[PDB]
């Protein structure tokens, strides 16, 4: 008399969750990212992960997918100027 | 080490003159384009908020 | 989408006009005429 066990293996990949309304990929800038409710205010975020036990210290590695761009401009001979921007989190300094 | 295309002087000067206007700038973006965080999971734990 | 960061977006070519429009006519004609051996396509955004 026997019992059954099932499992799956999936390496060389990262788990993805998109911030889109229908989960599809309709462009670089998802429609929810432009929604007024998430754009003209502030909100707090809470996440809860449940994993399986292991017998050594480990790390949970999270990637917030954002926009990161740089613009480079050089008016006169021997001059380089740049402007960096990361939209959801930070951009240089102020004042 | 570096390598230059041996482009003609008239064409190179014209391209240089055109690529200095305040509207023909250049742009780039990191392919991954994300911000990273690392949180510790102590041994034998199972819940991470 | 915020007029509070609308020029902030459109400046870095994150949204709005596309590459084949905000470039000078001379540069566009040049880049189209010298495509085969000295490319210039991967240095501009034209967002989506």
């Amino acid at each position: 008399d026997s019992i059954t066990q099932k499992k799956f293996l999936c390496d060389r990949t990262l788990w993805r969750i998109p911030f889109s309304s229908n989960f599809m990929s309709m462009g670089a800038l998802t429609d929810l990212g432009q929604n007024l409710l998430y754009a003209n205010s502030a909100h707090a975020l809470d996440m809860t992960f449940e994993v399986d036990p292991m017998d050594e210290p480990t790390l949970l590695y999270v990637l917030f997918e954002v926009f990161d761009v740089v613009r480079v401009h050089q008016p006169h001979r021997g001059v380089i100027e740049t402007v960096y921007l990361r939209t959801p989190f930070s951009a240089g300094n102020a004042t | 080490y570096a390598t230059f295309f041996p482009m003609a002087h008239n064409t190179a000067s014209t391209l240089e003159a055109m690529l200095r206007n305040d509207t023909n700038d250049q742009s780039f973006n990191d392919y991954l384009s994300a911000a990273n965080m690392l949180y510790p999971i102590p041994a034998n734990a199972t819940n991470v908020p | 989408a915020t007029p509070s960061m609308m020029p902030q977006w459109s400046y870095m070519h994150i949204s709005g006009q596309d590459a084949s429009e905000y470039l000078s006519p001379g540069l566009v004609q040049f880049a189209r005429a010298t495509e085969t051996y000295f490319s210039l396509n991967n240095k501009f955004r034209n967002p989506t």
